[PDB]
């Protein structure tokens, strides 16, 4: 017999395909959430500066009452 | 290869890509991929391999 290095039968195929899944948002669906996180943390943001400025008032009138 | 072809390279399949402007991202999109063809190549050297002689 011969013992050379031969293929055994034929071998599998390896692709060549430039295999992209360009996955992720498009164009509209992240610019969305992205503009309404943002309006979100607005109305929060308004929320607690406006409380800030309630006692911040307070703390005015402490000074107010304190002074003379 | 595909106009003088020297040795066997005329029983593989594969194409050679042409660039289309003077530049040299264009020219790297064809060096990569004629490592690509050169994948199939490769690929087609594995089933074509005769048990001849040395």
């Amino acid at each position: 017999v011969k013992q050379d290095m031969p293929p055994v039968g034929g071998y599998g195929p390896i692709d060549y395909k430039r295999n992209l899944p360009r996955r992720g948002l498009s164009g509209y669906s992240m610019f969305a959430v992205g503009i309404g996180a943002l309006l979100f943390g607005y109305w929060s943001m308004m929320r607690w500066n406006r409380e800030r400025r309630r006692l911040q008032i307070e703390d005015f009138e402490a000074r107010i009452a304190l002074m003379p | 290869r595909k106009t003088q072809p020297y040795d066997v390279y005329d029983q593989v399949e594969f194409d050679v890509p042409i660039g289309s402007r003077g530049d040299c991202y264009d020219r790297y999109l064809c060096r990569v991929e004629e490592m690509r063809q050169s994948i199939r190549i490769i690929s087609q050297c594995l089933n074509k391999m005769p048990p001849g002689e040395i």
